[PDB]
RNA sequence: AUUAGGGUUCGAUUCCGGAGAGGGAGCCUGAGAAAUAGCUACCACUUCUACGGAGGGCAGCAGGCGCGCAAAUUGCCCAAUGUCAAAACAAAACGAUGAGGCAGCGAAAAGAAAUAGAGUUGUUUCAAUGGGGGAUAUUUAAACCCAUCCCGAGUAACAAUUGGAGGACAAGUCUGGUGCCAGCACCCGCGGUAAUUCCAGCUCCAAAAGCGUAUAUUAA
């Protein structure tokens, strides 16, 4: 044994990240928050169901 | 850019002859820190010091935010008296004090080789 | 009709609660020395190591996989242990003879998951942390 | 080594780390006083579980101990001058109904901006960290200060912001050394 | 330290008491020592020498070697606090002090706190300020830090991380790869070609200048 070690890691194809735009950091982001959970069953992130 | 000059507890001190205060400052609109020379000018005026170099004036704090300054103070009766009984360091700083002696380093090792002679070659 | 309740009675009540916390296990292998000698590590958090070889330990069923591992001899008293390494890959980082930091696998020296009979996990080789070598966020060393 | 200063903490993580009602009130009271992290709502929790805490072992006592009546008027002294409690209530029996909100009312953030000089909570925030606040002549920079109610009726621009009797500002000078040097 | 109460556990370490100066004995001086930067001998180590001989004791402060999971600079000063003393200070004319103080290193731990704010139409403006760079200066024994004051923000690139998303336990029937292999998993359990659990991308969750892991210990 002790050959198949890291098969399915070197396996993966590679892929990039995307490089979003930052984020407000601090204060600012507790703010975005409260804002978009309140006052616009409750869910949060929702995936599109459309897959089955 | 006026300053104003304001002394708290006065006390007067018969030995070593002198007269020991907090010194208050007010100076707004004013910028960055009062020289501790000015201070002493103004000082000499209000209390009608002869000379302005009687007046010795210690380490001065700035309040948050600007405006004020706290210190103290001290006035002395004679020039003769404040040279007599005054600390070194201050001294230095008015202009008048003896210079600084050799290093203390030096001054351990010279002394702990001459322990291992006698005569009068040490 | 379990327990004498006079009032001039505290010293039979002393003796029986001295008796019976020997009973407890947990308490016992605290104020007694044989789990101390026993443990490789001489009651301490980490111990340092070599790595004398690689080998692969079988799965316990129903679960089926081989689990690398490594036999290590501890440097401050010459006891052999085997110690379990972590992640995908990892195995090519160590070799023989590498000097590797030991630590506990987190049940205070029961053994875990489906891996038999091992109790130690590894996390530093040649001076540099294991998951940093993983996450490349360092270089092997020499 | 042979130092004798003294230090403590003010605040300590809730049990239960992920329980879902006490998350959401959390969220509500962070977004409602501006408040950066969930640290400066827990050490009002510790300020209201020790004022409770004594306000108990004074109660178990009889009345007319010294000990109550002493110790009993100083922290119900405490709750007026700050504005916690409401002259009305002198009992020492409503400093147990004390709520986090009413604590959270009297710093200088929600402060300033109830009162006008902030259009909003956050708007309050920056123009407290900025210097242009001051409180009976001096200046404050910290969000956290407990306003006493015989100061509220001096709270206004510092002397020495551009909002108030002071220089032009950081833009406003930038722009005035460009047009020089044209 | 933790704890409704009763309790359990830690205390080498700043103040008080005791004991020791590689080990073990013995002693002189002295008001006071069985003293160790005093003496005498033996044991174990160890330095110089012209070979006749002569020396050594960091569990003081810095440093070095080993040991280990595991712990700073061979720095400045007697300005303050004290101690000794033949001694106020000053005047030709400055007592010593690794006690003690000051700074350097230092995410043990503890406070306070940035990483924006306000607006107009269906993307375009407005002020404000720190980090930073300097000061007639201030502080300091001398320096340093703080405090005070000006030339300076628009990817305000002056660009926040650490763990997670079946259950306990807050948060995805998403999209590729692998195919009881690789691997995850504190526990229950996932993986055998349609993986809510592995390797990745995206999107979300928690705490946040912090967040994981190991081993002890208190509550549970
Ligand atoms: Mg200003
Ligand atoms: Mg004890
Ligand atoms: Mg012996
Ligand atoms: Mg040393
Ligand atoms: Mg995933
Ligand atoms: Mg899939």
């Amino acid at each position: 044994s002790l050959a198949r070690a890291g098969k399915v890691k070197n396996q993966t194809p590679k892929v990039a990240k995307q490089e979003k735009p930052k984020q407000p950091r601090g204060r600012a982001l507790k703010r975005l928050k409260y804002t978009r959970r309140f006052l616009s069953k409750v869910h949060m992130n929702k995936q599109p169901p459309g897959k089955a | 850019a006026e300053v104003c000059i304001r002394t708290s507890q006065f006390k007067v001190n018969k030995l070593l002859n002198r007269k020991q205060f907090i010194v208050e400052v007010n100076h707004p609109h004013w910028c960055g820190t009062v020289p501790t020379q000015l201070i002493r000018k103004k000082l000499a005026t209000l209390y009608k010091v002869p000379d302005a170099s009687q007046v010795s004036l210690f380490g001065f704090k700035t309040k948050f935010g600007g405006g004020k300054t706290t210190g103290f103070g001290l006035i002395y009766d004679d020039l003769a008296s404040l040279k007599r009984f005054e600390p070194n360091y201050r001294k230095t700083r008015m202009g008048f004090g003896k210079a600084r002696l050799p290093a203390r380093k030096s001054v351990k090792e010279r002394r702990n080789r001459n322990k291992k002679l006698r005569g009068k070659a040490k | 009709m379990t327990k004498t309740n006079g009032q001039n009675a505290a010293r039979k009540l002393v003796r029986l609660r001295c008796r019976n916390r020997w009973a407890d296990k947990g308490w016992k292998r605290a104020h007694t020395f044989s789990a101390r000698k026993a443990n490789p590590f001489g009651g301490s958090s980490h111990a340092k190591g070599i790595v004398l070889e690689k080998i692969g330990v079988g799965a316990k069923q129903p679960n089926s996989a081989i689990r690398k591992c490594v036999r290590v001899q501890l440097i401050k008293n010459d006891k052999k242990i085997i110690a379990f390494v972590p992640n995908d890959g990892c195995l090519h980082f160590i070799e023989e003879n590498d000097e590797v930091l030991v630590s506990g696998f987190g049940r205070s020296g029961h053994a875990v998951g489906d891996i038999p009979g091992v109790r130690f996990k590894i996390v530093k080789v040649s001076n540099v942390g294991l998951y940093a070598l993983y996450r490349q966020k360092k270089e092997k060393p020499r | 080594m042979r130092n004798y200063n003294n230090f403590n903490r003010v605040w300590k993580a809730p049990r239960r780390p992920f329980e879902k009602e006490r998350l959401d009130r959390e969220m509500k009271l962070c977004g409602q006083y501006g408040l950066r992290c969930k640290r400066e709502i827990w050490r009002v929790n510790m300020t209201l579980s020790k004022m409770r805490r004594t306000a108990r072992l004074l109660l178990t006592l009889p009345e007319n101990h010294p000990r109550r009546l002493l110790e009993g008027s100083a922290i119900m002294r405490r709750c007026h001058e700050y504005g916690f409690l409401d002259e009305e209530k002198d009992k020492l029996d409503y400093v147990l109904s004390l709520t986090v909100p009413d604590i959270l009312e009297r710093r200088l953030q929600t402060i300033v901006f109830k009162a006008g000089l902030a259009k909003s909570v956050h708007h309050a925030r920056v123009l407290i960290q900025q210097r242009h606040i001051a409180v009976a002549k001096q200046i404050v920079t910290i969000p956290s200060f407990i306003v006493r109610v015989s100061s509220e009726r001096h709270i206004a621009f510092a002397d020495a912001s551009p909002f108030g009797n002071g220089r032009t500002g950081r833009v406003k000078r930038v722009r005035a050394k460009a047009a020089k040097r044209h």
